[PDB]
């Protein structure tokens, strides 16, 4: 208000036509909220129009913080992949689709070498002793198949019977709108941020 | 889109601040270049901030046009909030 | 004790976006935020109207607070 | 069986992968070609200048196989070097890889892209100087920590950013990872050092005791415990089993700048800005011995593979090699020992470099030394 | 078991989930996960909550047993609960392990 | 000091947690890495 | 001298920017303070819209910045976006080439040479060969 | 019977599936468009009254523990299954049937 | 400078003022864009050689005497 070509007057108005294009403290509990820390420097009583003060203060520190972290807590629910103005660069995430796949592939490879260690234990024209792994366990594996054969006849059986997005403000949201401003940005209430 | 439509303009645009060193202040925040067109838009807006700044001062300084002096810049910047100091040590 | 009742920091929230829900741990650290403010603007008032040679806390000492330290500029 | 070994389900280490088994066949036949050093068959120092580097180097890591140099500069950036004849790729992007089928045997080579091949990465994303650089032992998932608070996870298959981990929000001056390659840990100027484990974004445990800045942080071979050197002047192991200090090595003059373990896990020798390399035990939490060739800051230590020689390499441009076999000849109640003044035998040499300060010290599998520098005329 | 998706249940929710499938706002290689954790949710649910019985005396036409699964016909039967009686005509029953 | 020691014993509390075998690459929940499709504009 | 050309040949574009703004605006001859505080306040600039669209992209996962960060962080700077197409259309408008780079002369001469000792099987091939 | 089961599953699949599609990454107002429209379509069935209606053969599905035959006479231990008969369905968990072939 | 809102820069160095004691203290605005600008040296490389061959340092370039 001091400056009339001011740089946050310009924010503050061009941050509420980016959300719109997508507190009033209790008055009694702190009128002894003021008055206590007001022993320690001999303060002992208040204006009748501060602590009205000090909530409208206190409003204009969050309504400040609270638009913040909303004109972010937007910057995410903005899918590029609706609009075709936007072209995909690069997705490290289908490559994890496909190591998601690969890690499948390596644990059947694996379970293959676990049985052919487990034939090996006791190659012979018959059964031999303890390691006969492969008497009862190829047994298993053959009944196993037969349990698969069960998910795609349940798949079978069942087919011949029939024959205003919502914007959640998260930490990380008013982490981001702390650690930007001046105050708080070497606070001791962002440092406990991080772990909570 | 207005600006979407700008940006897409940026190719084929010289801007007066090079790429490569825009592209250089840019890089050592961690800004990468993945298009120059970004660059681009990114160097106009320096260009504009300074340059409403000099014109402010300009007219500070045909009211009291030729030298800029700090004497112009004090009263340029302390509507945008910023106080200006004066070197006062050399 | 507390100044801030939860209800009235989510019509705030209503008066930016009708369609937007913090979370729990957002608006208990909100909650925080505000309690912080309240306590250093006070202690620093109070540290000006000591200044002043004053036992009254008058608001333009919590106003200079704000406009120095905070750049608020609340409408007194 | 080690009476001082740690058992394996202690600290939850992650499983040994086919292809992790397959590093250890060829780290294996790397061993059969590798020298014993003593006093008397002296390393050859293989030094990897940076020539230009007008923004300043400030951090370096080479792969426990000689085979990626990284570099973290002032101007923000993470440089990868392949020091092999084999150029670094990126693999092949999602497209690519839903084309071609897995279970084939090549399946690695198949992803690799070839139009994407050089000499050089550089990765961008720190907004301030990168101060830690540390590989993983699988060759992937680059480590770097800067100046703006935040430790990077680069992947070196894609050679993005893949996590920015945020506790600190002041100088992280450290990283590293752990010799197992999943928990890593940060030391900052908020004189905290973090553990981490590359799943989680907020850490596992936090080493809160140094009164200063964590200037180090260091993995013990078996991973069970951390040292971090920090500025007021004192090593400290942090078990990572309930985040307790287990000792406390106190005598240097100077902030740590360099810490290494012993590969047998019984020694940790310390370097600080007195010039001093310390050489403390681990089990009695004495000092053994004190290495003071040194004029300037040392900023680099490694042992051996074999443990034979301690390579020490500060800022006066001098590769120190200490002998690191008779500097533990014998191993109280009084809680100190009588230390030699026994430096001038254990010094197996000094070479100087050319105006460069040596800020890393590697050890090649076949015991052959490589340091890592930039070239500053001054 | 994939066994209670031809349900009303699973009938409104494999159509729901084809009715968001056309707005494209999910996706294929979701849905498989959505119905699989459907499955585990119901196989949870559906031996745990009700606890009730009902009796019936059946008159069985044909009957068929393959890969674990019964499939009988019956024809003209009546239910049981008490003072609930359900008479029908013709029921086809499938059951699996 | 006495503020790092206190979230020091409420962090260092609480047990190591075990690892899955066959996970794949170890990354944090994909909100918290910088892992997405990365669009940028159609050159027109 | 080179490490002073890293950091100079960078910031003299930026000074040479100014100057070259300034004129248009119609200022010839300015005080000397005067343009290395407005190239100062250029610099810090091009700087913060390095670390702020960075940290606007990386918040959404992202690891480079589309025109959506820039967008909301020329908002978090209060700069009135739509004012941009106007002035990038002037016709006072200068170009400042870019610094020269020595780079283009990056290699004047590279060789081999032979009677180098052979390797120990301790040093692979790949490392630099035994000296005369 | 059947509405408190339907309710008390609907809302466990999901508040199960909400990380399952926030970790594929979708908005949570597609998660709402999901139960919505899930719930719509109980209405459109128009089998079962309950809350979003307010505001072909005869098949049962179930499991078995046994089946016995005797030379004429066939006995069924079903269990767990859910019964849609003259339209309406029930819920039962045990069932002993004998039948005549 | 110093800004109060501290929003149009937010903790970013501007490197400073190139100013001097015996400077001018006033310049010709057509003096800095006629001036050529500095050469941009040249970006950093990786070069290896010998500090020591079996103990001995060798009289390569690379190396001080």
């Amino acid at each position: 208000v001091a400056s009339m070509a001011g740089v946050n007057l310009s924010e503050e108005s061009a941050r509420i036509l980016a959300t719109n294009s997508e507190t009033f403290l209790l008055q009694a509990p702190l009128q002894r909220r003021i008055l206590e820390i007001g022993k320690k420097h001999g303060i002992t009583e208040l204006h009748p129009d501060v602590v009205s003060y000090v909530s409208h203060a206190t409003q204009q520190r969050l309504q400040n913080l609270v638009e913040k972290i909303s004109e972010t807590a937007q910057q995410k629910n903005f899918s590029y992949k609706d609009d075709d103005r936007y072209e995909q660069a690069s997705d490290v995430r289908a490559q994890l689709k496909f190591f998601e796949q690969l890690d499948q592939i390596e644990k059947q490879r694996k379970d293959e070498q676990e049985r052919e260690i487990l034939m090996r234990a006791a190659k012979s024209r018959s059964r031999q002793e303890d390691p006969e792994q492969l008497r009862l366990k190829q047994k298993a594996k053959e009944m196993q198949q037969q349990e698969l054969a069960q998910m795609r006849q349940r798949d079978a059986n069942l087919t011949a019977l029939a024959a205003q997005r919502i914007t959640r403000v998260n930490l990380r949201d008013l982490i981001f709108c702390l650690e930007n401003e001046r105050e708080t940005s070497h606070s001791l209430l962002l440092y406990k941020a991080f772990l909570k | 889109t207005p600006l979407v439509d700008f940006l897409m303009q940026l190719e084929d645009y010289t801007p007066t601040i090079p790429d490569a060193v825009t592209g250089y202040y840019l890089n050592r925040a961690g800004f990468e270049a993945s298009d120059p067109r970004i660059i681009r838009l990114i160097s106009l807006a320096a260009q504009k901030f300074i340059s409403d700044i000099a014109n402010d001062a300009l007219q500070h300084c045909k009211m009291k046009k030729y030298t800029l002096t700090m004497e112009d810049l004090t009263p340029a910047l302390s509507e945008y909030g910023i106080n200006v100091k004066k070197p006062h040590y050399f | 004790n507390q100044v801030l009742t939860k209800k009235k920091l989510q019509d705030l929230v209503r008066e930016v976006d009708p369609n937007e829900q913090l979370d729990e741990d957002v608006e208990e650290m909100l909650l925080q935020i505000a309690d912080d403010f309240i306590e250093s603007v006070v202690t620093a008032a109070c540290q000006l109207a000591r200044h002043r040679k004053s036992s009254t806390l008058e608001v333009k000492d919590v106003q200079l607070h704000l406009e120095r330290q905070w750049n608020m500029w609340i409408p007194g | 069986q080690d009476p001082n070994a740690p058992p394996q389900n202690r600290i939850p280490l992650p499983e040994l992968k086919d292809s992790d088994k397959l590093d250890k066949i060829m780290n294996m036949k790397e061993t059969t070609k590798r020298v014993r050093l003593g006093p008397d068959c002296l390393p050859s120092i293989c030094f990897y200048t940076f020539l230009n580097a007008y923004q300043g180097l400030t951090a370096v890591d080479v792969t426990d196989d000689s085979s990626l140099i990284a570099g973290g500069f002032a101007d923000s950036t993470v440089r990868v070097w392949s020091v092999t004849p084999k150029k670094l790729r990126s693999v092949k992007q999602a497209s690519d890889l839903s084309l071609i089928d897995k279970e084939s045997d090549d399946v690695l080579e198949r992803i690799m892209d070839e139009k994407t091949a050089s000499e050089l990465k550089i990765l961008y994303g720190h907004s301030g100087p990168v101060y830690g650089a540390s590989f993983s032992p699988d060759r992937n998932y680059l480590l770097s920590s800067s100046e703006d608070g935040t430790v990077r996870l680069w992947s070196l298959q894609t050679f993005t950013c893949l996590v920015g981990y945020k506790g600190h929000n002041y100088p992280v001056w450290d990283t590293q990872f752990s010799p197992y390659g999943y928990y890593f840990v940060s030391g900052g100027h908020d004189r905290v050092a973090r553990l981490w484990a590359t799943d989680h974004y907020q850490p596992l445990r936090i080493f809160a005791g140094h009164l200063a800045d964590v200037n180090c942080t260091r993995f013990h071979p078996n991973s069970n415990y951390v040292a971090t050197g920090s500025a007021d002047r004192t090593v400290r192991l942090w078990d990572v089993l309930n985040g307790n200090c287990v000792r406390i090595f106190t005598g240097h003059k100077g902030p740590i700048h360099s810490l290494t373990f012993s590969p047998n896990g019984r020694f940790l020798a310390t370097g600080a800005t007195d010039g001093r390399v310390l050489l403390w035990d681990i089990g009695h939490g004495l000092m053994v011995g004190e290495l003071k060739g040194h004029t300037d800051t040392v900023c680099s230590l490694r042992f051996s593979r074999d443990g034979e020689i301690l390579a020490s390499g500060s800022m006066d441009n001098t590769v120190r090699l200490w002998d690191a076999i008779k500097a533990f000849e014998d191993l109280t109640a009084t809680g100190h020992i009588n230390l030699p003044e026994n430096s001038q035998e254990l010094l197996l040499g000094t070479y100087m470099t050319k105006s460069t300060p040596v800020v890393h010290l590697h050890f090649t599998r076949r015991n052959l030394v490589l340091a890592a520098g930039a070239y500053s005329p001054q | 078991y994939q066994l209670y998706r031809n349900t009303t249940l699973g009938n409104s929710l494999q159509e729901s989930l084809d009715e968001l499938i056309q707005s494209q706002q999910i996706t294929p290689q979701l849905a498989l996960q959505v119905l699989l954790q459907f499955d585990k949710a119901i196989n949870a649910a559906l031996a745990q909550r009700v606890r009730n019985r009902v009796n019936f005396r059946g008159s069985l036409n044909t009957y068929r047993f393959c890969d674990n699964v019964w499939t009988f016909v019956l024809n003209d039967v009546e239910f049981r609960e008490v003072t609930e009686l359900i008479k029908v005509d013709k029921v086809k029953i499938v059951a699996c392990d | 000091r006495d503020f790092l020691l206190d979230i020091a014993r409420q962090r260092n509390q609480t047990p190591l947690p075990l690892i899955k075998p066959y996970s794949g690459p170890r990354l944090p929940p994909d909100r918290y890495c910088l892992t997405a499709p990365n669009y940028r504009l159609k050159s027109l | 001298n080179p490490a002073d050309n890293y950091h100079l040949a960078r910031r003299r574009t930026l000074q040479v920017v100014v100057s070259s703004l300034l004129t248009e605006a119609g200022f010839e001859s300015a005080e000397k303070a005067s343009v290395e505080t407005l190239t100062e306040m250029l610099q810090s600039y091009i700087s913060e819209i390095g670390r702020s669209a960075k940290s606007y992209c990386e918040h959404t996962a992202r690891t480079q910045p589309t025109l959506s960060d820039i967008v909301v962080t020329l908002v978090e700077m209060g700069f009135n976006v739509d004012t941009l197409p106007a002035y990038a259309k002037r016709s006072q408008r200068m170009v400042i080439t870019a610094p020269p780079v020595t780079n283009q002369p990056v290699t004047p001469k590279a060789l081999t040479a032979g009677q180098n000792r052979p390797h120990p099987p301790h040093i692979p091939s790949h490392f630099p060969e035994f000296p005369d | 019977t059947v509405p408190k089961l339907y309710r008390s599953v609907i809302e466990d699949v999901i508040n199960d599936v909400r990380d399952i599609f926030l970790d594929d990454g979708v908005d949570e107002q597609v998660l709402m468009e999901l139960k919505t429209l899930w719930e719509n379509k109980l209405m459109q069935s128009r089998a079962v009254d309950g809350f979003h209606s307010e505001e072909t053969e005869n098949v049962v599905v179930c499991q078995y523990d046994k089946i016995h035959r005797s030379k004429n006479k066939w006995k069924f231990h079903l269990k767990d299954g859910i019964m849609n008969l003259n339209g309406r369905d029930y819920i039962f968990s045990k069932a002993i049937g004998d039948a005549e072939w | 400078f110093h800004a109060q809102e501290f929003i149009p820069f937010r903790f970013a160095s501007g490197g400073g003022r190139e100013l001097y004691f015996y400077e001018e203290k006033e310049v010709d605005l057509s003096d800095i864009i006629n001036t050529p600008l500095p050469r941009v040296p040249l970006d950093v490389c990786l070069k290896a050689h010998w500090l020591s061959i079996e103990g001995c340092q060798p009289a390569i370039p690379e190396n001080p005497p």
